[PDB]
């Protein structure tokens, strides 16, 4: 064909074929884009933006505001390419080639005299063609940008704007920044019901009015990483191929079934199974953790409100101190928790907290800051959750974290995020944050009877009381009774035997000597470790004697009778 | 530009307006409401911010609601508010957050949290969440800006401040001032919490802050905390968080004047106010409707109401 | 005691590789 | 090893080019310990800056021409090499290496050389860092199997921060302490170097004046070493001579400390 259509392509002549998206709302970035166009000197406009907000969008829909008609007559039928930079390098082996190749391309403009050129990725022009010798785009370019001897439109991001554009400060004078802003969810429903036509076309499947709403709704706040309208047209074409891939209908659930397989953060309607079992969470949680009834139905009661739809989208979906007794299932049902959202206790991101006893180890909640080692790593706490945001978080023994440790994660438990130190919001707002603190015999003077108020009040004084306003839930936790070391006999017996005596042996105890360990492990002041050490003083290190003698070794059942 | 005259009866009406999310706190709302209109109108010192404030008093009492009220009426959203909060910064060298590496130093191409957001948009409300909770050399750093709206960067370039409402919301106040009845005899609310108490926040932001940062700010507000006929008000707007979104498809949730009534008895504190009514309707009003919206007790096609059975 | 020593990392001063301009 | 990077330092002793070194013959003794080894035979000169650490090795050049040799060191030619020299000219990527792997090749072809590379604590990231290729990544393999005999030189702080903080570097380095030389060592240095002292200036040096060049050099000067700070005494005091021109006293050597030092008079 011709120079021109060698190296970009015509974007309005790919608007007459209609093979451009059409473009709804932009019309105050069109309008300035071509206001920018039509000055004399500097006629060029670079469209920054956040990666997502459809800064080529503008110029996609400026490029059918040319043939649409809708175009001012000192813009009237100009052709707008597109230029590849990468097209222009490519080839230039020789000397003078890259230089030549644009220079006929601005040859031809300035011959033709209705070309808007539109150079995607302006930060790639300083550079390109850049070699041993030759000079670049850029410094060919800089004489015709500011005298006005060409029309170019830039597109690049804010990143790149700054890193590349504005470190060439000749550059970046000789462009005028138009912000392409992210546009909200009232926006996004519009660009959404005009792409619902491109959508209907290339899936085969209708999408709904709701679809469009919630897909731009539910992008908002449960992404944070991409921005309005590419994220919440991620949703839609996703769940337009997810109807193309079992043939109807791209329902309001269709679309938080597609972000829910996406982020991990379960957004839809719930199904049969999964309604009766969180409303069986109690009774489920209480399979691991014996006793600590208000504990789990203050932790049961968060995951209803996230999965009821009655998240607060500012607010993280559970903070929560879990202080108490050293023992009586603080980490166990944080454990249990993980378990029963995600099949493992492996899923709980437990920060421990006595790794952080003075001030500079918050560096790690966040990483380093710019200029230090470490920053490429950007935190071991923002980073668990920027693959995972939903989660259950636990700061295990939250007590031995240095005083402003968790004066660190005060915006964390309001606003839902922490700034990283490389400069990322992250959303703990899915997440479930639990605080264990460890709150020995009597306390000072004379009491009747013998508790919670002194471990309340005790976090008043320790924790700032900014950090303990934003806590949801302080539950201090139960002595476990006697009745409750019974039941948890049964359970420490049941993780030796079938786990760890899958040797082709069976663990059987007699109810007398379930009897004898609760008897040995009952302590109310520690609570189920002694326990634990009793069944590993009496039970499983008699066993382990009894397996490497062959007393009873493998393809036997073992009972245990009582020892006195 | 020249005032649209919807945009200025919108400024004439800024209080107003701002008190759709700010429940009390009269000479807070209006000193903030001053500050957008002395910029509007032209009366600007160009030479120094828009506004300089500092929102002491007790922690979660509307600190941070107004400025997310003061950018949702200049902006329409809190994705506006550059908030880059200060209690993170507990170390001297995280100030290379705010202003970036020097070049030659890891992350000076991408540095600057707070200077490459306020670079983008200069009129810009800047929120400095807990700002006593930061090192003592951002201040000095922060001082740059209180005097000139110029900051130099780490890349060793300036940035505009002279047009931002710069906010320090500062936790500073919580000492006895987060207790309710201070020291000794006196009469009740009113006289032992705000004229026993105010002078007391005034104090500690005295002693905490050289006295060059506080001179050139230009409002330091302590807060008040809520009054009873500040949280009926509040249980009104924060129930439109539950019955909005949360509950606007195919539900409708009304409250009595009897369940109302009870969220601002259970919800009070003569200390605050706006976290634990959060907590109490989270706890008795929006953990009840969890268990029936799952269990389908209330449905989509219903309007639930809430009451009181026990009086 | 208790002064942090600041690691101060810099900038990677790495090679770069070349796009050769062709002669005969 | 081309002239390019450095000189043959045994071509210099056969043509009498180096300077006469009287005193040292013990460290002497002890490169020609380490050199003689099958394994790791790479003697690192450690001593402060200015102490002889060339002087020793200069030394070494003219002991393979006089015959001192242990018969494994017998017509070995001891190209002396800037590391640095090697690393000046590199902005893109394989400019340090391609000289660094041809004088290598220079060594594995011709089959007696022994480098001297002075400034080992440069050696530690002398390309872009340890991950990337530097000269303490590709010289390591044939530093432990005795295939290349390298004379290094640090100082001790150089040693300490660079070799002792580097994993496998120690092991490959066998350290020779140079040590500061005393004053009458320091004389005997000046004794011998003075044949090229009178013939370079053209004057006399008398005997007065070293014993003071080695007394007024401890009194006055602290921040350089003696095996320098007095040898510059001497070289400067001809320098002066033949300038204002002839014998240099314990007088010549006097108005040139003062020229340095905050000495009024
Ligand atoms: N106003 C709009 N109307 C219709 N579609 C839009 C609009 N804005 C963006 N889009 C669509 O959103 C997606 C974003 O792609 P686009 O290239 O426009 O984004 P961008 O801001 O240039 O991002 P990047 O900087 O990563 O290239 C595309 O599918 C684009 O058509
Ligand atoms: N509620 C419980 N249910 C089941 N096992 C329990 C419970 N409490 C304690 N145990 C047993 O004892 C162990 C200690 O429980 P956990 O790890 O929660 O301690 P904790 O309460 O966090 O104590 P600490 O103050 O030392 O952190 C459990 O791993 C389990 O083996
Ligand atoms: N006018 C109001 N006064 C008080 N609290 C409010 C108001 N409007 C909303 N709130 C609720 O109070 C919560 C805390 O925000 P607020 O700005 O009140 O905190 P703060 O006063 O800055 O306290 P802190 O010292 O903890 O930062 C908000 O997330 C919101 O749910
Ligand atoms: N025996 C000797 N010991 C030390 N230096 C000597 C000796 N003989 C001559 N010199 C002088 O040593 C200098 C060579 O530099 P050198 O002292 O080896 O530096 P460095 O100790 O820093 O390696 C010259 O001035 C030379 O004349
Ligand atoms: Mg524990
Ligand atoms: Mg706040």
């Amino acid at each position: 064909s011709l120079v021109l259509d060698q190296f970009g392509r015509n974007l309005t002549a790919a608007a007459m074929e209609g093979k451009l998206d059409p473009v709804i709302g932009r019309e105050k970035e069109i309008e300035r884009v071509m206001q920018v166009l039509s000055r004399r000197t500097k006629n060029n406009p670079v469209l920054i933006g956040e990666p997502g907000v459809g800064k080529t969008a503008v110029v996609e829909g400026l490029a059918q505001a040319i043939v649409h008609g809708e175009v001012p007559e000192t813009l009237k039928d100009k052709q707008l390419y597109t230029l590849d930079l990468g097209s222009l390098v490519a080839g230039s082996r020789y000397r003078g080639d890259f230089e030549e190749r644009l220079k006929k391309v601005l040859k031809e403009i300035n011959t033709r005299g209705d070309i808007i050129l539109f150079i995607d990725a302006l930060h790639t022009l300083v550079g390109a063609g850049a070699a041993e010798g030759a000079i670049d785009a850029a410094s060919i370019l800089k004489p015709k940008l500011a005298r006005g001897e060409l029309q170019t439109i830039g597109a690049t991001t804010l990143d790149e704007y700054r890193k590349y554009i504005e470190k060439d400060a000749a550059l970046e004078r000789r462009f005028q920044p138009v912000q392409v802003g992210e546009p909200t969810v009232e926006h996004t429903i519009e660009i959404l019901k005009g792409l619902r036509d491109r959508y209907e076309a290339h899936h085969r499947v209708s999408i709904t009015d709701a679809a469009m709403v919630a897909a731009a709704t539910l992008a908002d706040r449960y992404i944070n990483d991409r921005f309005l309208p590419d994220k919440a047209i991620d949703l839609i074409d996703e769940a337009g191929a997810r109807m193309r891939i079992r043939r109807a209908e791209v329902d309001d659930e269709q679309i938080a079934e597609v972000l829910g397989n996406w982020t991990g953060i379960p957004v839809f309607k719930l199904t049969e199974a999964e309604t009766t079992r969180l409303l069986r969470m109690e009774e489920e949680l209480h399979k691991r953790i014996i006793g600590q009834e208000d504990a789990v139905k203050a932790v049961s009661k968060a995951i209803r409100r996230t999965r009821a739809g009655l998240k607060d989208p500012k607010r993280p979906s559970g903070s929560f101190i879990f202080a108490g007794p050293s023992g009586v299932g603080k980490t166990e049902l944080s454990k249990a928790l993980a378990n029963f959202l995600f099949g493992d206790d492996d899923a709980l991101i437990q920060i421990d907290m006595g790794e952080f006893h003075d001030r500079f180890t918050a560096s790690r909640l966040f990483g380093a800051p710019p200029g230090y080692v470490g920053y490429e790593e950007g935190g071991q706490l923002t980073e668990k959750v920027r693959r995972k945001p939903f989660s259950v978080v636990l700061f295990d023994a939250i007590e031995k974290a240095h005083q402003e440790i968790y004066n660190s994660l005060l915006q964390v438990l309001e606003d839902g995020r922490l700034t990283d130190g490389q400069g990322r919001t992250v959303d703990f707002k899915n997440t479930v944050l639990i605080f264990t603190s460890n709150l020995k015999p009597v306390g000072l003077g004379f009491s009747k009877g013998g508790m919670k108020q002194k471990v309340n009040d005790e976090l008043k004084k320790h924790f700032r009381p900014e950090f303990l306003n934003r806590i949801d839930d302080i539950i201090v936790f139960h002595q476990l009774t006697r009745e409750e070391i019974i039941r948890m006999v049964d359970l420490m017996i049941s993780r030796v035997a079938g786990q760890l005596k899958s040797k082709d042996m069976a663990l059987v105890l007699t109810d007398a000597a379930k009897a004898l360990l609760a008897k040995r492990g009952f302590d109310p002041v520690l609570g189920a470790r002694p326990l634990r050490r009793t069944i590993q003083r009496e039970i499983e290190d008699q066993l382990s004697e009894k397996i490497l003698f062959e007393e009873v070794g493998p393809g036997q059942v073992v009972t245990v009778d009582v020892d006195n | 530009f020249k005032l649209t005259e919807a945009e200025t009866t919108r400024l004439l009406r800024m209080e107003e307006e701002l008190h759709k999310r700010i429940i009390g706190q009269e000479d807070a709302v209006k000193a903030v409401s001053k500050a957008i209109r002395r910029t509007r109108a032209g009366l600007k010192d160009p030479k120094r911010p828009s506004g300089s404030f500092i929102f002491a008093g007790p922690s979660g009492v509307g600190k941070t609601e107004l400025s997310k009220a003061l950018a949702n009426f200049l902006f329409g959203d809190d994705d506006a508010l550059i908030q880059i909060d200060m209690g993170e910064f507990h170390d001297r060298f995280t100030a290379s957050r705010l202003f970036g590496a020097p070049p030659g130093y890891v992350g000076y191409e991408e540095g600057g949290q707070l200077t490459e957001k306020v670079r983008r948009k200069p009129f810009s409300v800047v929120l400095f969440d807990a700002i006593e909770k930061a090192h003592q050399e951002i201040y000095n750093s922060l001082l740059q800006v209180l005097e000139d709206g110029r900051l130099t960067d780490g890349q060793g370039r300036t940035v505009d401040f002279k047009n931002t409402v710069l906010i320090f919301t500062s936790n500073l106040g919580t000492s006895d001032i987060s207790k309710p009845v201070g020291l000794g005899f006196s009469k009740g609310g009113g006289e032992n919490d705000y004229e026993r108490m105010k002078q007391k926040v005034n104090d500690e932001l005295k002693k905490h802050f050289r006295p060059e940062f506080l001179n050139r700010i230009d409002d330091i507000i302590v807060f008040h905390q809520l009054t009873r006929e500040e949280i009926i008000r509040m249980v009104d707007l924060m129930i439109s968080r539950v019955a909005g979104q949360l509950k606007s498809k195919d539900m409708a949730l009304v409250l009595t004047d009897a369940a109302k009534a009870l969220l601002a008895k259970r919800g009070f504190d003569p200390v605050l106010g706006a976290r634990p009514l959060r907590r109490t309707i989270q706890r008795e009003i929006e953990d009840q409707l969890s268990e029936k919206i799952l269990f389908e007790e209330v449905g989509p096609g219903q309007v639930v109401t809430v009451d009181v059975d026990n009086w | 005691m208790k002064v942090l020593i600041l690691a101060c990392l810099v900038a990677l001063a790495l090679a770069r590789e070349l796009e050769e301009l062709n002669v005969p």
